[PDB]
């Protein structure tokens, strides 16, 4: 595309969260969730292959749908006290119907089933933002409105989320679908800690936007899609092995790395409202992600994999990529453990 | 008005389960999101008339407006999937299981 | 909001259009303009979950002119018990409810 | 007293609509050289009522392939939408009265545009729906623009009220201040009824007779009587916009007299230019009003914005 | 109730017309009459099969401009506003967003019809 | 500065049609600018009353608020029956 | 006429059972037409008029758009009709059975709360400013222009956007 | 909870201002500058009190002018006046500018007479 | 020859001024000589209710002048 539809196209996939996070009326944050939805359709589909036109198209059903029972929310609670914002008196139901479409569009099982297929057929890039910039939104309407939400929607949501996340990524070969499965489980320990430290909630996402964005970088460096595509890492770019290792430890919240932090904060927090069950087994759960995780640490830097003829053509070749920020999100998304207090308050 | 607000709201209730149940075409999909752009715009007409609340019948222009842009949205993305298969079928849109 | 970017560049986007006691065109007063602005006023400062019980009297009140439930059940009522009435032959509307007053002015 | 108010509309509008077919096949022979109908009635005049007789008493058509219920719906929409243009349109008082009458007219002419689509589309033949999808096409290319100058002229009027044009041009007709929207005003309406050089979505040349081939009888008879209604209706409807009658309150015989002559003389014109051009191609049809009305209208309409405000000219509300 | 009474009467006639078509008329029914037509020889496939549009992005494109008709619609109320400088500039802009949104799909030969 | 003309004059021969929209435009945002009576718009529009002009209690220290709308003071529409 | 507005109500209520059952899309876009024309006549009723008419004007062009895009991506060899399919036609009936029974049931358990038969038509307009001459709803939709400038920002760059949008993904 | 207030029905009777609407505005500018004072108290009260009942005696008193104004043209300027409103009343938007004939003999009475 | 057109192009002609005329008198016919009165905004509205409760027949054109005070 032409740099006049990049920038009008990249500008609104902006605009639209900027939006959502600085308007006080609730049909304002609902027209920065269009945009959203409407700008990053382009996006996902400007390869044009029979994958990606499906994979925008399953994401536009989707999160249309979610789209307008978030409105009907917003307009039911118009109704009701006359005004556009979310009050302690809005009707409980009203509140249900809007975290279940907000969480249909974070992904959050068992509203999860889009996002692994749409994060398959996308180009990596467009997985990083989707994965990422693209939760902010939903989000920030929901920190919005923490003293409202009920508890036992937010905690089943998350406890699936755990589960599912858990469970889907285990099985997976495709690398696209290990993000996906990854983020959902994320998501539900940023959801499950919402209605009660929602401070906690944004440690829990910027620290996995730190560790989610290294992690697609590393694999746009040799556009590796599969376990036996990044098996081959050894023979490409070596150099990267230390990094994508210690990053995978710290997505898997292994101590002491930073990813550590956020899971642990969580469920210190969640025992200090005596959420006991609900916290033992998502820590319980958790330990499933680092089996995958630790999988692909096998195949990659603690194991060499068979290599082909063909890939001594690419190490005469020289390569430009990762620039600056690769080094700089690697390095603060693993050893950052001993700033702990500096960052949850 | 309360006889009506339910109707109305069952009416959206209707194209949701319109929306959530799909058959074949993916274009009748497409129009039962707007029998739901349809019931919400009149819902919040309706409240804002009988209210008398001029400053929010900005409002449903806009539902309208960023309702169109999805119907346009979302029948260019109709031709692409027809472009492919040679119909809209739903059940064509299945290549990302694996 | 979650970035207060209008109250820090003191602009406003669309703070002023929040609620029905919000400036109007033509200065047309809102249906329910007095309650609510009792209500907001009654609710400044104090926080959310104060007011939620140290307001249940303006709220009450707003939300009772906003929606008029007791309302409309009480003239279900009064319709209802002169409906039975009429049936068994106790009461015959005056002629100014039945279309037949002297019209004022 | 206004059932009786109906019938000195709805009758005496059909039997213009007739006599416009006489009208036309006279006017069309002259401009050939011949003489059009002058056997059926001194100088034709029964001509107009012999086909209407013909026509149902002629066998009508259930064709095997059809959707039968939009089959029938189709031409009784489209009559009935005809006739209800009119009721609004003040000469100089009229029938029903509404403050939006302008926005009735736009809405009410494009709902008649689905009685050519489910029509075509139900006839289940292929020249039929050659036909709808040409429908499609010319509405798509002269909506945009007939809506945009609507607007610019109604913004020296001050409302969407039709009877508030009347006290507009009290002084003077809106040609003057605004005879570019009128030529692209104009043009529209061509194109609004399916009027040469725009016949594209019947067009016999190219299409057998499009849409409507599939029916005959009584039911062809109603499409045909709808389209030669709205000839008069736009052409009667461009008469008050942009040639002010003139209205005296104490002679309101007058405005109706002097009103029915322009749309008289208004009418001839498509008459006239039915007998001069060549047929457009539908496909040139979009490239006229998307690549020269609308950039025209989009500037005239950011004129006629400015232009009150700098001569403190704004219309009143009421 | 006027408005609602003249177009029933003009639904009624338009019905009144419909039956007397179908029950007036000797109708001879047989299947060769009521086959469709195609100028003398049989269809060779049913008239219900796709149609290509070759307009189709002009056909969205009308969505889009057919709403910013919608925003332009209110201007005769808002040329009686006392921020007339606010509602001016308003205007002047999104006539001149939609006109810049028009000349972008001219030249990229969006207005063309696919061959 | 000497080609422009060569182009407009082009233009102007074959696309006239976008010449007149393109200078319908560019004059329909500067006549605001330069007229000597864009300012009255808005006072006309303000002039209009539509609601009721609500009188205020007449404490004591209204020196420039009329008493009888018939009075001396207050605002004045003559430079509208003028203009 | 008391019964009016309960009326247009049931009737989009249908328009959106019919709609919901997805016939082909020539018809579901009929019964948009049928609702949108339904709906406007409601905001009609409760007062409005520029709002009513404009969702009319509005699904009039997109259901124009739609009946194209129909014959040309959306149409099989045998149209769905309402009754075409005896499944269907089962739940359109029984659909209609269903809000004659929910109408006369919850009717039944409250009286006034959510629908009060017994008192249609009382409560539709509530106050009404009787000697007010500036209230039409297009003075309300007009305030973008002046007040909620905000609202048209994101109006106008939504459609402006939106351009950019649909020539990207139908590109070739 | 409480018991509203009413006025009983003859705390409301007062002598009725029974003319035509067309009356009304004929005489609208006269009367506007005649019976101000009286005028501009009950709005005062309206608007201050914002309770139709606590302002019963000043709407009185807007009866009371605006009947004496009405009395004062039936004594001096009964024919110029209703040749005047008689000819608004045609209009169907009862406008003023069909009338500038009638209104110049209307106001040359009032003028001279009054 | 071309004059033979206006036979028919006067018939459409008279049935063109029927519509107008036929409105107007029936107006007045029903409305007590009077144009039927118009009410755009609400105001006016009011103001034909009142006149028909002031008329004392419930007509609102029975206009009640100086005679009625
Ligand atoms: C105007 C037309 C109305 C009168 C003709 C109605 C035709 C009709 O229904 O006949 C009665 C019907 C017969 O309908 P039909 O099939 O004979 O209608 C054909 C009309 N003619 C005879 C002129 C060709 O009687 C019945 O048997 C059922 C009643
Ligand atoms: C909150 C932000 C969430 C992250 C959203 C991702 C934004 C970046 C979108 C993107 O396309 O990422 C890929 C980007 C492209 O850069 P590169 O890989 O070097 O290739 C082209 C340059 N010639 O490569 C990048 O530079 C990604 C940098 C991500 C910055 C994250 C900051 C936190
Ligand atoms: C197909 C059938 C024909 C369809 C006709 C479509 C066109 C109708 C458009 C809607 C009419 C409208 O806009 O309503 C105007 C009017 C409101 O009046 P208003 O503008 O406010 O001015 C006077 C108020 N003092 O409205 C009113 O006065 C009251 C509402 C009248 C609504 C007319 C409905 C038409 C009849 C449809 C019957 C169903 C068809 C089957
Ligand atoms: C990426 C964000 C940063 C950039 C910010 C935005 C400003 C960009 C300024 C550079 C603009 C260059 O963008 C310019 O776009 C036009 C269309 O608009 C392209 O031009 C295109 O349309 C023209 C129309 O005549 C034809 O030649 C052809 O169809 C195609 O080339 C140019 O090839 C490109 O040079
Ligand atoms: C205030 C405005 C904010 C603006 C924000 C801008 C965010 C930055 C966006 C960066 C986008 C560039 O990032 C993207 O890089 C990838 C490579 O990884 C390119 O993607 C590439 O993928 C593969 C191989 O990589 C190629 O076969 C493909 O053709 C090409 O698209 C994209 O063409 C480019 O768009
Ligand atoms: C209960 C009365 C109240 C109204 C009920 C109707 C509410 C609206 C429902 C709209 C959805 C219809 O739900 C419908 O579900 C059926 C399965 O049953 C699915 O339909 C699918 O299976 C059925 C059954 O063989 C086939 O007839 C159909 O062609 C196929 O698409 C679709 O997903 C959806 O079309
Ligand atoms: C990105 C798209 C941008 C392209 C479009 C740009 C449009 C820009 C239009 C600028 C024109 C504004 O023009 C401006 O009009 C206002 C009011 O109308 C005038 O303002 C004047 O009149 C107003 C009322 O009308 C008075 O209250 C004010 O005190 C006086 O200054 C300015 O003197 C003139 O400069
Ligand atoms: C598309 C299909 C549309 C069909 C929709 C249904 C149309 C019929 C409307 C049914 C709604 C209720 O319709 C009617 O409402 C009135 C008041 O409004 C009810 O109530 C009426 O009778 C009761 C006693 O029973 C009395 O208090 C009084 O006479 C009146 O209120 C009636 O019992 C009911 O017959
Ligand atoms: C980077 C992406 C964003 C860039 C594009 C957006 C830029 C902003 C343009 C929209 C500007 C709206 O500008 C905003 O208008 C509103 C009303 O319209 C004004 O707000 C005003 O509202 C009403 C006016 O009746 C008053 O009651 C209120 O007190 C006053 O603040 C703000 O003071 C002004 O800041």
């Amino acid at each position: 595309m032409n740099p006049i539809t990049l920038a009008i196209i990249y500008f609104t996939i902006f605009l639209g969260p900027v939006i959502t996070m600085s308007s006080t009326n609730l049909m304002l944050m609902w027209v920065g969730l269009e945009f959203s939805l409407l700008a990053i359709i382009p996006m996902l589909i400007n390869k044009k292959n029979p994958r990606s036109t499906e994979a925008a198209t399953k994401y536009f059903v989707t999160q249309a749908t979610a789209s307008m029972i978030i409105l009907l929310a917003i307009v039911l609670n118009y109704k009701q006290l006359g005004t556009w914002m979310f009050q302690q008196q809005t009707n409980g139901l009203i509140l249900n119907m809007t975290l279940m479409a907000l969480s249909m569009k974070l992904g959050l099982a068992p509203f999860h089933f889009w996002l692994p297929e749409v994060t398959q057929g996308i180009p990596l890039h467009m997985g990083l933002i989707l994965l990422t910039w693209q939760k902010i939104a939903p989000l920030s309407i929901l920190i919005q409105i923490y003293p409202l939400l009920n508890s036992t929607i937010i905690l089943m949501l998350a406890i699936t989320s755990i589960f599912m996340g858990a469970w889907g990524g285990l099985n997976q070969t495709q690398m696209r679908k290990i993000m996906a499965y990854s983020s959902i489980a994320h998501m539900g320990w940023m959801l499950a800690i919402l209605p009660y430290n929602p401070s906690l909630t944004l440690l829990n996402l910027m620290i996995y936007i730190i560790l989610t964005a290294p992690m697609f970088m590393a694999l746009m460096l040799n556009n590796s899609m599969t376990i036996n595509s990044i098996s081959l890492l050894w023979n490409k770019t070596p150099a990267m092995l230390t990094m994508i290792s210690l990053m995978l430890l710290s997505l898997g919240g292994l101590p002491p790395l930073t990813g550590f932090l956020p899971k642990w904060i969580i469920i210190t927090e969640l025992m200090k409202n005596n959420c006991l069950i609900m916290a033992t087994l998502m820590a319980m759960m958790a330990l499933l992600n680092l089996f995958f995780y630790t999988r692909l640490i096998y195949s990659t830097s603690l194991t060499m994999f068979p290599t082909n003829n063909n890939s001594k053509m690419m190490t005469h070749q020289t390569k430009t990529k990762p620039n600056l920020m690769f080094s700089t999100l690697a390095i603060m998304s693993t050893m950052t453990l001993p700033l702990a207090p500096q960052l949850i308050t | 008005m309360p006889s009506t607000f339910f109707n109305l709201t069952m009416a959206f209730s209707l194209s949701l389960l319109g929306t959530l149940m799909f058959r074949s075409h993916l274009m009748s999909t497409l129009l039962c999101l707007e029998g739901m752009v349809l019931s919400l715009f009149i819902m919040t007409s309706v409240t804002s008339l009988n209210s008398n609340s001029m400053s929010s019948m900005p409002i449903p222009i806009t539902i309208l407006v960023f309702a169109a842009c999805e119907a346009a949205v979302g029948l260019a993305l109709l031709v692409k999937v027809s472009n492919t298969y040679g119909t809209d079928y739903v059940q064509n849109l299945n290549l990302l299981q694996c | 909001p979650f970035l207060d970017i209008q109250k820090k560049l003191g602009i406003s986007l669309d703070r002023h259009f929040m609620f029905l006691s919000a400036e109007q065109p033509y200065k047309n007063a809102a249906r329910c303009h007095a309650f609510e602005k009792e209500w907001i006023e009654c609710a400044h400062g104090i926080g959310g979950t104060r007011a939620k019980k140290e307001c249940k009297i303006e709220f009450d009140d707003f939300e009772e002119c906003l929606l008029r439930y007791k309302t409309m059940r009480r003239m279900h009522d009064i319709k209802k018990q002169r409906e039975k009435l009429m049936k068994e032959g106790k009461y015959t509307p005056p002629p100014h409810h039945s279309g037949r007053e002297e019209p004022r002015p | 007293m206004f059932f009786i108010n109906i019938l000195t509309l709805l009758v005496p509008i059909l039997i213009a609509m007739a006599f416009l077919t006489l009208v036309e096949r006279k006017i069309l022979g002259y401009m050939q050289l011949r003489k059009g109908p002058n056997i059926v009635g001194p100088y034709g005049i029964l001509q107009p009522f012999a086909d209407a007789m013909k026509l149902f008493m002629k066998e009508p058509m259930r064709p095997l392939t059809t959707s039968m219920s939009l089959f029938i719906i189709a031409p009784t929409l489209s009559l009935t939408l005809a006739l209800s243009l009119w009721v609004p349109l003040p000469m100089p008082h009229p029938l029903i009265n509404l403050n939006l009458g302008i926005l009735f007219i736009l809405a009410t002419s494009s709902l008649s545009v689905y009685s050519i689509l489910w029509s075509g589309w139900a006839s289940n033949s292929k020249y039929s729906l050659f036909g709808a999808l040409r429908a499609v096409a010319q509405t798509i290319s002269y909506e945009v623009t007939m809506a945009i100058i609507l607007l610019s002229v109604l913004l020296m009027n001050g409302s969407y009220s039709l009877q508030t044009l009347i006290t507009t041009q009290e002084h003077m007709w809106l040609l003057l201040p605004a005879w570019p929207m009128a030529m692209m005003w104009f043009i529209s309406t061509l194109a609004e009824t399916n009027r040469a050089p725009f016949d594209l979505t019947e067009g016999e040349s190219e299409l057998v007779s499009g849409f409507n081939v599939e029916y005959a009888a009584g039911p062809f008879a109603l499409f045909f009587m709808a389209e030669y209604t709205n000839i008069i209706l736009m052409n009667a409807l461009t008469t008050i916009i942009f040639l002010g009658p003139l209205y005296y309150i104490n002679l309101p015989e007058l405005y109706s007299t002097n009103f029915m002559m322009e749309a008289l003389l208004l009418s001839s014109t498509f008459l006239w230019i039915r007998a001069s051009y060549p047929r457009f191609r539908y496909d040139q049809l979009m490239h006229l009003l998307w690549k020269n009305f609308l950039p025209l209208t989009l500037a005239l309409c950011m004129w006629h914005i400015s232009l009150p405000i700098f001569t403190a000219g704004v219309p009143p509300y009421m | 109730m006027n408005l609602y009474t003249v177009i029933f009467i003009n639904i009624l006639l338009s019905l009144t017309l419909i039956l007397v078509a179908f029950w007036l008329p000797q109708m001879n029914l047989y299947s060769e009459k009521a086959n469709p037509y195609e100028c003398g020889f049989d269809p060779t496939s049913s008239a219900r099969l796709p149609f290509s549009m070759k307009f189709f992005l002009v056909a969205i494109t009308f969505l889009l401009f057919d709403l910013e008709i919608a925003l332009l619609l209110p201007l005769p109320w808002a040329i009686q506003t006392i921020k007339t400088s606010t509602m001016m500039i308003m205007a002047f802009i999104l006539v001149t967003i939609l006109s810049l949104g028009l000349a972008y799909e001219w030249t990229q030969k969006g207005l063309e019809w696919t061959e | 500065a000497g080609r422009i003309s060569a182009f407009l004059k082009n233009a102007w021969a074959k696309e006239p049609v976008l010449v007149v929209s393109f200078s319908v435009w560019g004059l329909a945002i500067i006549m605001p600018m330069i007229s000597p009576y864009t300012k009255y718009a808005s006072m006309i529009n303000k002039a209009t009353p539509y609601n009721y002009p609500v009188p205020v209690r007449d404490d004591g220290n209204m020196p420039d608020v009329p008493s009888h709308p018939q009075d001396p003071l207050g605002p004045s529409l003559d430079w509208l029956k003028n203009l | 006429m008391n019964n009016y507005i309960f009326v247009l109500s049931s009737l989009f209520l249908v328009g959106c059972l019919g709609l919901a059952l997805k016939p082909s899309p020539i018809y579901g876009g009929l019964g948009l037409i049928v609702s949108g024309f339904v709906g406007c006549l409601m905001v009609l009723g409760f007062g409005g008029s520029f709002l009513g008419l404009m969702v009319f004007l509005i699904y009039l062009g997109g259901m124009l758009v739609v009946f194209g895009y129909t014959t040309a991506m959306a149409t099989e060899e045998y149209p769905e009709t309402w009754g075409s399919n005896w499944l269907i036609l089962g739940f359109l009936v029984l659909g209609v059975i269903m809000e004659v029974f929910l109408i006369c049931v919850l009717n039944y358990y409250d009286e006034v709360g959510v629908i009060n038969l017994d008192g249609l038509g009382d409560w539709l307009m509530y106050e009404v400013d009787d000697v007010g001459v500036m209230l039409e709803g297009g003075i309300g939709v007009a305030a973008m222009y002046s007040c909620a400038t905000w609202m048209m920002v994101v109006a106008g760059w939504s459609l402006f956007a939106g351009i950019f949008i649909i020539i990207e993904i139908t590109r070739d | 909870p409480g018991i509203v207030e009413l006025p009983t029905l003859e705390e409301l009777k007062v002598e009725e201002v029974k003319v035509s609407s067309a009356v009304l505005k004929a005489a609208a500018h006269h009367y506007g500058a005649q019976c101000d004072k009286t005028n501009k108290e009950f709005m005062l009260c309206r608007w201050e009190e914002k309770d139709p009942r606590r302002c019963l005696k000043e709407g009185k008193l807007v009866n009371g002018c605006a009947l004496n104004f009405f009395r004062q043209i039936k004594s001096h300027c009964a024919e110029p006046f209703t040749e005047y409103w008689t000819c608004l009343d045609y209009s169907n938007m009862q406008l003023f500018r069909h009338c500038r004939q009638q209104q110049a003999k209307f106001d040359q009475c009032v003028l001279d007479k009054l | 020859m071309w004059f033979e057109i206006l036979p028919g192009l006067a018939i459409m002609g008279v049935c063109l001024v029927i519509p107008g005329v036929s409105t107007a008198y029936i107006h007045k016919f029903t409305n007590g000589g009077k144009e039927k009165r118009v009410a755009r905004v609400q105001y006016q509205w009011y103001l034909m209710e009142r006149d028909r409760r002031i008329s004392g027949v419930n007509r609102y054109y029975v206009s009640k002048g100086l005679e009625n005070i």
